[PDB]
């Protein structure tokens, strides 16, 4: 197929909820070595979010049974082997995204916006790996730091990509680094800085930003429960 | 639980 057909097939798959199809097309678009547009970029990201989120979801359930079947030797072995099966799938997916990013998406990022997006996505998928590992937590951090630098310099505090990064990076501190302090401050600041500048919101992103700010506070409220 | 950009 051609770049324009793949994209329209990717939009069809998403409405069908057929996420592997939608990621196959968007991965094929990516591998054409030309930089991706905002729309293509969001489609690749939505695709692989759902593909990996299914495994992430299967992994959580089966790990919990695994823990609950302590004392039941036969059950616990069955749950462990299957967890391990879901993990292989999950790792292959994270490395699919991570290689795509490394080879195509990060080098060819010609704009600060892209660069922040792809770097946040790099340590998203290393965070997904951290969930399932280890000393690869650090690489989730370096991606996210290089993204959080480039974002604070170039972007308004109400930009959804910068707020969104505030939100993921914060969860990485809270969850992967076990550090609720470095998590809460990061999200209190992201939020407080966005709320002092609500006039910098634009009609194209005010729903995106305003949502993610709610999600920043939600986390902060929980992390004080 | 904790909200990310990557759930729901």
């Amino acid at each position: 197929m051609d770049k324009n057909e793949l994209v329209q097939k990717a939009k069809l798959a998403e409405q069908a909820e057929r996420y592997d199809d939608m990621a196959a097309c968007m991965k094929s678009v990516t591998e054409q070595g030309a930089e991706l547009s905002n729309e293509e970029r969001n489609l690749l990201s939505v695709a692989y979010k759902n593909v990996v989120g299914a495994r992430r979801s299967s992994w959580r359930v089966v790990s919990s049974i695994e823990q609950k079947t302590e004392g039941a030797e036969k059950k616990q072995q069955m749950a462990r082997e299957y967890r391990e099966k879901i993990e292989t799938e999950l790792r292959d997916i994270c490395n699919d995204v991570l290689s795509l990013l490394e080879k195509f998406l990060i080098p060819n990022a010609s704009q600060a916006e892209s660069k922040v997006f792809y770097l946040k996505m790099k340590g998203d998928y290393y965070r997904y790996l951290a969930e399932v590992a280890k000393g690869i937590v650090d690489q989730s951090q370096q991606a996210y730091q290089e993204a959080f630098e480039i974002s604070k310099k170039e972007m308004q505090p109400t930009h959804p990509i910068r707020l969104g990064l505030a939100l993921n990076f914060s969860v990485f501190y809270y969850e992967i680094l076990n550090s609720p302090e470095k998590a809460c401050s990061l999200a209190k600041t992201a939020f407080d800085e966005a709320i002092a500048e609500l006039d910098t919101l634009s009609e194209e992103s005010y729903k995106d930003s305003t949502l993610i700010m709610q999600l920043l506070r939600d986390n902060l409220t929980l992390w004080t429960s | 639980a904790r909200k990310s950009t990557g759930g729901k």
